[PDB]
């Protein structure tokens, strides 16, 4: 059975059925395509089915470098000893590096504009082209690696390509860790959950399991609630960059041609910095650009991301809402009135009970994004617990965490504490005005913006081998 | 695993020396709770017509989305204290952490 | 191939290597036979290898009834509607039932006495014939089942075979749980570990995982240190039953012929009641009957049980001593001095460091049985933690736990609270004098013994269907 | 799993209704800690000549038994407070809880 062209429910397909009076799909014989995740032990009648993580769970910038050796090799420039990552040989963004193109047999990016013939990009992770804004972040990090390798070669003439690649990869990995734990996670969890789940780092604990938990793959999809219906592009004065400053998200998915032919990554990075994220509200959960029109240009029918999330948690054998609340040491509402108190919203609790019958059966993503957001956070108690618990394990159980004794010298750590996403944008783009820290809170130009000249660059002097 | 090393491996192998595949690529996820499948070990809830979950009918994922997630886009509330970059770093970071393969 | 007849280290074998100058196995290129435990996911290059439990984890007398449907059905007498378990059709023990014979292809019991031609017994579990003392316990509970079904039949004439079988089975399972948690575990763990790991039962909790943990299969082997080098058989008056009152254990393994042709189960049960267990001491851990001559009559050479336990923990990928100490929240000794303090025996600590080099590598069974015994217990802190933790999960996570509301009525529970092993012995054997409670502590005739006539029978009045 | 049930199943299936294989027979053991294998996923310590475990040689199981477990039988200490029935119930009970299958 072809899960993309058939609605027959047979391995490995698990198509989502269409309910009566659906607002989009009037034909109940249709379906939303769905392939079950690959099982860790195929065709077994002994093991309880589990799924596979194809990536390194560590916060090590594997989306830049790859999580398998053949790929990590192909992403590197092996023509010389400069330790660089390979760049696009066909195109540049105002003289700057673009990601190399990939060679996919059924390239979805080509389907987003037949005439342009721009394929998907090749990166450490296979989803770099999924939206131009993500592509711009992958491209930004590729550039920073090459910039660091170049500065490191100046400071250390005897370092070969491998040494340069590894030292630059090591700094980039530390940068992703610093931006994530210092700037990003506090704004996801809020202060109370940040202190509870991520107490001050002590050192590497080899008894802390660093694997990604199956539930996290669904719970961390809470970010789908932050998605705006457009891709915003702004010029050098942060004003709408014509001709199309606000492209509907259903026309940017896998649209790698937009990066190559519509102005590169600078307009996209400025739009990300100067536009508000969408707020998750209880009757404003996720936009129709992803709920009705996900991947509309690259397949037979538009998908529903929120629906896929719930079908995926079922595919993955994930326990319901109350089981996760119990896991987290949180009270488990049994009645519609108790659920109403937990959600601080009886109207939503009733919608949930009409669907599920009991809070025990609420799918984890639905239940998680339904909870009222913690103070100065963008998730509720349950998701805070699942997300905070995961990130503490990735930190404490990583032998190469940037603050672990022996990974970096005290002076290198002092130097790395000065890095920021705004500064990286300043170092690798034509953008000369960027957000004030914290970049994830700043969103209003010019109020929240400063000149790049006021932001000190990373000082690599303590990397001198001498 | 080498007695000593200098950098991360690309696959993540050997980060934990006592259990060298922990956090390495192409390994089963760890589970924080026992799995819950229709038949106990493999079939997803909603797979077999009429089979309930814990005493209640399984709700179509598309029906839950239609009834609880769907909202008129003109009501969208821009987050006054978060940038769209907050969303974007989340997706980028997620792609550092997990990718769950499916058959082609 | 054959892991029993060759020393080639190839799947599925993991032969135990022999140390230089072994006092028994003089040729150092030879080995001790060992088959790797079956992997849950055969031949996989994704899954972390794990092993399989062929039995139900619950304390439900599955060693009597079977843990698979075809077997459970074959263990039953289906010639009538009396709900009985099948009994031997060729032999009887002074008029009382014996277990039926099994039909094995390479029956090890036939090798123990070639001329007697007595095969292994068929029971709910495959190891019932491993030593005659175990066979006697299996035989005891089979008789108790049939006695219960017979009484229930008189009490409830309209109950059919299936009802009688299930009701008797239910009572036998409750008896095993009560003897285990009321009488046995307190004497294993000691009072302090009993209160910590097994606090008063409050209710069935459906979020308690009742599975057997891999480590438990190896940690519960602490009992090998309790084994006496002989099988003791006593007559009517608890005096040695001539001519072989004290048979070396290496001549009783799989010796089902001794139960059938040497006086049945009564001399064996009396020997178990009026003989002391061996005490575990740090310089007297386990006897050569199991260390040098395990299964000597049915193998090419004698096996070494303590060594098999250690090779098994490695086959099963179990973490070393300190990781389990850490898991249990107990201090992890890093030096010979610290290990000497933990064990209250610097001499043994020195012996362990010479063999392992680091306490981090001590095999769980070895480090666990090396620890000083808790007060009024027969295990140290580590084993108390693992065993106590496991049995709480088997209690709290069992929907059919005898005290769970709805399983038995209040009056049935009151009746079951009067059961005891001494009474079960009285009811199903020709023994008329048995140990006083606690049967696991009483061990000296006539001091610790009383007449069966002083012990009231189980009152089944509350099982009468009104 | 049936809605109501007076007795245990033979396999242990359905004791836990949300995850019906828990405690059931012919299922993988649960692990309380990550496994420790020579190659990280399958080979036991002691398999490959020269592969140390965490910096030290793998002690032969038979060597540990000979040097630490062995003792003179005439030194055996009878437990004044336990019967041999205490040993025997342990084995009987063990056989209610776990059997780890091997190939024949
Ligand atoms: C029904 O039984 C449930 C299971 O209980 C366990 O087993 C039984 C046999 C007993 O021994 C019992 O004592 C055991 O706990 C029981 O549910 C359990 O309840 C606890 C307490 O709420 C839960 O613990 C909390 O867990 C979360 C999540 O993290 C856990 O899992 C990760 C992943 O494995 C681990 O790395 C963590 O270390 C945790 O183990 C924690 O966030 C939380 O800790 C935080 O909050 C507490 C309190 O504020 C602080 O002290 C901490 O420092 C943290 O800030 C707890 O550790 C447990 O997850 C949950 N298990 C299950 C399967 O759901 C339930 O309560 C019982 N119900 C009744 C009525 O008896
Ligand atoms: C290095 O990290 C280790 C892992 O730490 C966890 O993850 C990090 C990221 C933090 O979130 C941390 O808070 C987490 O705990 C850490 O080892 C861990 O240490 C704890 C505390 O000693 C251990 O908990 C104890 O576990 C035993 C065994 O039972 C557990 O496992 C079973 C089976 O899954 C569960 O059913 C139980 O609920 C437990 O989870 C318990 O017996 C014990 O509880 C009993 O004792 C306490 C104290 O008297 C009583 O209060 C209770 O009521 C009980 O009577 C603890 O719950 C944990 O098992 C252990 N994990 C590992 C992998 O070893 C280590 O300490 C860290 N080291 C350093 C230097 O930081
Ligand atoms: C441009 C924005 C984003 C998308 C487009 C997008 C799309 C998806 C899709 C199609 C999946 C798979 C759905 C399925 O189960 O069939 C998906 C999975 C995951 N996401 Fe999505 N996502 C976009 C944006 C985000 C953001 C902002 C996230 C977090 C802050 C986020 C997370 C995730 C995660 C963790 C997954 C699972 C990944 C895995 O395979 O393990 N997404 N998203
Ligand atoms: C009559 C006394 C006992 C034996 C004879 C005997 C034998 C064994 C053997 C051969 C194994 C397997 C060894 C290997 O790993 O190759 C074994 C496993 C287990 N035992 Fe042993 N045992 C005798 C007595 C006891 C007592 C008194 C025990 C408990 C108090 C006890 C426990 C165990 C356990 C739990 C195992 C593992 C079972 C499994 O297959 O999962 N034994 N024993
Ligand atoms: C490798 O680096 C050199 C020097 O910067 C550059 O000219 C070349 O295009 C790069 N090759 C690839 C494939 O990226
Ligand atoms: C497709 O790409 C071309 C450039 O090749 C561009 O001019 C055109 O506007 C794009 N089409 C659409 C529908 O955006
Ligand atoms: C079945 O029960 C009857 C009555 O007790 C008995 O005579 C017969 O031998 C039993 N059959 C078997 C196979 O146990
Ligand atoms: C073997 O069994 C027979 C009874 O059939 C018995 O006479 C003989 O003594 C037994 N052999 C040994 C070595 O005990
Ligand atoms: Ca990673
Ligand atoms: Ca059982």
């Amino acid at each position: 059975v072809n899960c993309e062209t058939s609605c027959v429910q047979q391995p490995p397909c698990f198509p989502l059925k269409i309910p009566p009076n659906d607002p989009r799909i009037k034909n109940q014989a249709d379906c939303i395509p769905f392939f079950r995740s690959c099982p860790a032990c195929p065709g077994s009648n002994i093991t309880i089915r589990n799924q596979i993580n194809a990536l390194t769970s560590f916060v090590d910038a594997s989306m830049v470098y790859g999580s398998e050796e053949p790929l990590a090799r192909n992403l590197r420039n092996m023509s010389n000893q400069l330790g660089l990552l390979a760049v696009n040989q066909r195109f540049q963004d105002n003289g700057r590096a673009l990601l190399p193109f990939d060679n996919l047999h059924d390239d979805p990016c080509l389907l987003t504009n037949r005439s342009a013939r721009i394929p998907c990009f090749l990166a450490g992770d296979t989803r770099s082209s999924e939206m131009p804004e993500l592509t711009s972040m992958h491209t930004l990090l590729l550039r920073e690696h090459n910039r660091l390798a170049t500065e490191l070669k100046s400071l250390n003439p005897r370092w070969d390509g491998e040494r340069l690649y590894q030292e630059a990869r090591k700094i980039v990995g530390a940068m992703v860790q610093i931006i994530t734990y210092r700037d990003y996670l506090p704004l996801v969890l809020g202060p109370t959950a940040m202190r509870k789940y991520l107490p001050t780092y002590r050192s590497y604990n080899d008894s802390v399991d660093p694997r990604i938990a199956n539930v996290f793959t669904n719970a961390f999809r809470y970010g789908h609630t932050l998605i705006q219906p457009f891709m915003f592009r702004l010029d050098n004065r942060y004003q709408p960059m014509e001709p199309n400053p606000r492209v509907p998200l259903s026309r940017v998915f896998f649209a790698s041609w937009r990066v190559v032919l519509e102005g590169g990554i600078d307009p996209i990075l400025r739009g990300l910095m100067a536009t508000p994220a969408k707020l998750n509200r209880q009757n404003q959960i996720a936009v129709d650009e992803i709920r009705e029109r996900l991947f509309e240009q690259v397949m037979r029918i538009g998908l529903d991301l929120p629906a896929l999330n719930m079908q995926r948690s079922r595919d993955h054998g994930l326990p319901g809402y109350n089981a996760w609340r119990r896991f987290c040491g949180l009270p488990q509402p049994e009645t519609v009135g108790q659920l109403g108190t937990v959600l601080r919203n009886l109207k939503l609790a009733r919608k949930l009970m009409e669907q599920y019958g009991t809070p025990n059966n609420i799918d984890i993503w639905m239940g998680g994004v339904s909870e009222p957001l913690k103070r100065k956070g963008r998730v509720g108690p349950l998701l805070a617990c699942i997300i905070g618990t995961q990130f503490r394990k990735l930190r404490d159980g990583d032998r190469f965490w940037w603050e672990n004794e022996g990974v970096f010298s005290m002076q290198q750590r002092q130097a790395l504490a000065q890095i920021s996403l705004p500064r990286i944008i300043c170092d690798n783009t034509g953008i000369t005005t960027v957000s004030k820290n914290n970049i994830f809170m700043s969103n209003s130009y010019p109020r929240d913006f400063v000149n790049c000249s006021t932001l000190p660059a990373l000082n690599l002097a303590s990397w001198r081998e001498a | 695993c080498p007695e000593q090393d200098k950098y991360r491996t690309i696959t993540g192998m050997c980060n934990n020396r006592r259990s060298p595949t922990l956090g390495a690529s192409n390994r089963a996820f760890v589970r924080w709770l026992p799995a819950e499948y229709e038949d106990g070990f493999s079939l997803p809830y909603g797979w077999t017509p009429g089979v309930k979950r814990n005493g209640f009918p399984v709700a179509l994922a598309r029906a839950v989305s239609n009834e609880i997630v769907r909202f008129p886009t003109d009501q969208l509330t821009p987050d006054q204290e978060r940038s769209l970059m907050f969303m974007q770093w989340g997706q980028l970071l997620d792609h550092d952490l997990d990718f769950t393969p499916e058959p082609a």
